[PDB]
């Protein structure tokens, strides 16, 4: 119903021609032409035309025309009448396999984006005119549609189960075409078929059979193409379907062991991969009986750099062949040393530096799963580390970098003149490096160091800040993140020792003129920002000179991405979600400046719309966003509640719908929040109680639940009786246990002090108490050092209880410590 | 403790690795 003339023909030829030429504006020209053009659907059924039908013109024109039709299909697809669509369609799939490679290849590329783009649901016949293609008597034709519907089950995986499950009748097909005597046909089949395995698709499980042993009779097939489908298939399989793999795994072993090696470096990475899996499997040991003893020279021969990488300097044997050894060396923990230590021999004093390299890479790789057994091994070895840092190859230095920091523990533990202070000198020079690569190793082994020695760093604080800042003039872009990232932890390792003013004038200026420069958008303010609420948590009071221009710019972050959130979910069509991590962060770091300035921060809140924005961010649908707006609001309830205050009756119900365990850290941050808005409420909290009680009564006797949430949910059980004891002492005989089982733990400061003033006042059901009056005796011998009005109230009801002398028999059960520690403070 | 920062597993994650 529609056919071309010759005036128009040329037109579009001249064009399409055009469109070639080699000159620098004529291709700008024939652009802005294209341009306009591409919105006109007669311009698009040319288009296809010239591709499938002008067989007299070139094959170069031809692809391109096609090549423009697809462009306008991804952009414009929406507005084609279903006419032209069609027209495009038809031509298409009775073209699938042209004679021309270029033009077959064009034809799919069209298929597969109309397929995707505009929706399979709209092509209903596609895939059964496809399958009836495959069927077909010419090869190319045969190939071409099979080529496209790999294409199609790559992109459209999950469209199994409403086509109307297409899968059921396919996947059955596919498997007939293992045997095909083409590789490349073969290669489409086992790759079509991959795409369904880790789904559990019922149509290939159900032909689970069948496809193993179709799988096995293609295992030697020459073709590296079919080798390494094959070798995913049985990765694949190993996840979901072991029970079926079982009777067949020492064959299977025996044969991945062999691919592992193979000539072609792509199937070996698809080989290794199977190692990896299999770790994770209960049944490894038993598994890997017979070959282990050749698995693990294989795996650290194809640690080294290929030749490619090294002549270079991202997944290849390399790192799949380590990621293999460290979850292997977490299996078998000590009983991996006696086949890795004589490789270790070696390779780490090898004369070659790849070798050694790759020596030293095996050293990091075991060293958390063989860390006890390597204990004996580390004074010789660590020392000589230290000295591969100053080697002369940079790849060298930089896997000693990593390798040493896997050690940073043990390093931490001995005495610190001995290994801890040669190795953070010589980490330091490191960070100057001159190499790229190196001085991201040296920063971020540095930074793992840091987090293990906390104060331990503080004798060598300026000569850190030294390097550190110094680094600020070498380092650019890619490195300044990790160098953030040290500066942040450095903050928190050392704390306030950071706030003198050498040290903040001497890193503040490179830190906010990096900050300036930085624009609203880039997502390097993550690191810088997430540096700045270390810093500014470490710096306290002496970060006042900077805050003013830090906090309304945070502000700024929240508010614009919570406005761009309501514009994309009002047309969706037009406006693109926004990166919540923009407000993640800036919400942090509002966190940092509340800890850090404590009430000197009012005056900024007193002029913010803080927390009407908080308001909403307590109730994203994204959980780290309520995780960081809940932390804001107990810090801002220490620094400034004025402001706070008449926002509590609307908080206090999102705050007791946050109260879940599933989400560890927002659970956390709720209950935290709900114990210091307590301390400044008073009596006054009385009828928001009940909206938590009940709760987190529940969740202080859930098990396994992480130690740190508990603690956060004894402290304010603690505070919540402490502050309105009537409706709180009832719950006493259901928590006590777990309550003093978490407090018992955790060190004598304020929190401790307000949670047990609590647990005292619930003196109004001392019933509550009797039957499990043991923990609360371990309970009050946990404190070291109380200050007096706590230790008054303490002998109260220890004193209280004996007068109820007959408690020598119960009072003996006291380990030693507890019972002399309980005379020595309060005399029972 | 009180209050969780989730920030050291940000900074983990940003940090080289070989593998």
């Amino acid at each position: 119903e529609w056919k071309p003339d010759e005036q128009g023909l040329q037109q579009i030829l001249q064009l399409l021609k055009e469109s070639q030429s080699p000159d620098t504006t004529i291709q700008r020209t024939v652009q802005q032409k294209l341009e306009q053009l591409n919105q006109y659907p007669d311009f698009n059924n040319y288009l296809i035309f010239v591709l499938t039908k002008l067989k007299s013109e070139d094959e170069p024109t031809r692809s391109l025309s096609g090549l423009i039709l697809k462009n306008n299909v991804k952009a414009h697809f929406q507005n084609f009448p279903n006419g032209v669509t069609d027209f495009i369609k038809s031509e298409c799939l009775n073209n699938i396999g042209d004679s021309s490679p270029l033009i077959r290849a064009t034809v799919g590329i069209l298929i597969t984006t109309i397929a995707s783009k505009g929706e399979l649901q709209n092509w209903p016949d596609l895939l059964p005119k496809l399958c009836s293609l495959l069927d077909s008597e010419d090869y190319n034709t045969c190939e071409g549609a099979f080529g496209a519907l790999q294409k199609i089950c790559e992109d459209s995986a999950e469209i199994l189960d409403s086509l109307d499950r297409p899968l059921n009748i396919m996947i059955p097909k596919f498997l007939q075409f293992f045997k095909h005597s083409s590789p490349k046909i073969r290669s489409h089949a086992v790759a079509c078929v991959n795409q369904f395995i880790i789904s559990r698709t019922q149509a290939l499980m159900l032909h689970i059979d069948s496809f193993i042993e179709n799988l096995f009779a293609l295992a030697g097939d020459e073709e590296p193409e079919v080798r390494k489908n094959v070798c995913r298939a049985l990765v694949m399989l190993l996840e979901v379907r072991m029970d079926r793999l079982l009777p067949h795994m020492h064959n299977i072993v025996e044969y991945m062991l062999q691919r592992t090696q193979d000539q072609d470096e792509n199937v070996a990475l698809e080989a290794c991969e199977f190692w990896l899996t299999l770790a994770e499997q209960p049944i490894c040991k038993d598994v890997l009986v017979r070959h282990l003893p050749k698995l693990i020279p294989v795996l650290v021969n194809g640690m080294k750099y290929s030749d490619i990488d090294i002549i270079l300097l991202d997944w290849n044997l390399r790192k799949c062949s380590a990621a293999a050894l460290d979850v292997l060396a977490n299996v078998y923990r000590d009983e991996l040393l006696p086949h890795i230590l004589p490789l270790l021999k070696e390779l780490l004093f090898h004369h070659e530096w790849v070798v050694k390299e790759s020596g030293i890479l095996v050293l990091g790789a075991i060293a958390e799963g063989c860390m006890q057994g390597m204990i004996p091994y580390l004074p010789e070895l660590i020392p000589h580390l230290i000295q591969c840092l100053s080697d002369k190859k940079a790849l060298v230095r930089s896997i000693t970098c990593w390798t040493l920091s896997r050690y940073a523990h043990w390093v931490v533990s001995q005495p610190p003149d001995t290994y801890l202070k040669p190795l953070m000198t010589e980490l330091l020079k490191r960070i100057l490096d001159s190499n790229k690569r190196v001085q991201e190793a040296a920063c971020s082994a540095f930074a793992t160091l840091e987090e293990e020695a906390c104060t331990e760093l503080v004798p060598y604080l300026a000569y850190i800040l030294d390097t550190l800042v110094f680094a600020f003039s070498k380092y650019q872009h890619k490195n300044l993140l990790i160098l953030y990232d040290a500066i942040g932890t450095l903050a928190d390792s050392v704390g306030h020792h950071l706030n003198k003013p050498e040290y903040i004038q001497m890193l503040m200026p490179p830190l906010i003129q990096k900050w300036n420069m930085l624009k609203d958008e880039d997502k390097d303010l993550f690191p810088l920002l997430e540096c700045l609420s270390s810093v500014a948590t470490a710096l306290q009071s002496g970060f006042l000179p900077y805050c003013e221009p830090v906090y309304q710019r945070c502000v700024n972050l929240v508010q614009k991405t919570l406005a761009q959130a309501m514009l994309n979910n009002a047309q969706p069509d037009q406006y693109e979600a926004p990166d919540k991590d923009f407000m993640i962060v800036a919400l942090d770091l509002l966190s940092g400046l509340a800890e850090g300035l404590g009430g000197n921060i009012e005056q900024l809140v007193a002029r913010s719309n803080i927390l009407t924005l908080m308001y909403q961010c307590m109730q994203d649908k994204m959980p780290e966003v309520r995780q960081s707006s809940f932390a804001l609001l107990g810090d801002l309830t220490k620094a400034c509640f004025q402001h706070v205050k008449p926002c509590i009756a609307d908080f206090m119900p999102i705050l007791g719908t946050n109260l879940n365990p599933e989400f560890i850290s927002v659970c956390n941050n709720a209950t935290w929040a709900i114990g210091e808005i307590s301390i400044q409420m008073g009596i006054e909290m009385q009828p928001y109680i009940p909206m938590v009680l009940h709760q987190l009564v529940e969740i202080i006797n859930r098990p396994n639940t992480p130690k740190t949430l508990l603690e956060n949910t004894a402290i304010t059980i603690g505070r919540l009786g402490y502050v309105c004891p009537q409706e709180v002492a009832p719950m006493l005989q259901q928590f006590i246990r777990p309550w003093c089982t978490s407090l018992r733990n955790i060190r004598d400061n304020e929190e401790k002090d307000s949670a047990f003033r609590g647990i005292c006042t619930m003196s109004v059901n001392p019933s509550g108490v009797i039957q499990d009056f043991i923990f609360f005796c371990d309970a009050v011998a946990s404190w070291i050092n109380p200050k007096d009005d706590l230790r008054d109230m303490f002998c109260k009801i220890l004193h209280g209880f004996k007068n109820q002398e007959n408690w020598r028999r119960f009072s003996d059960q006291f380990p030693l410590p507890l019972k002399e520690r309980l005379a020595a403070f309060y005399g029972v | 403790p009180g209050k969780m920062d989730s920030r050291g597993e940000h900074r983990q994650d940003r940090r080289e690795r070989p593998y």
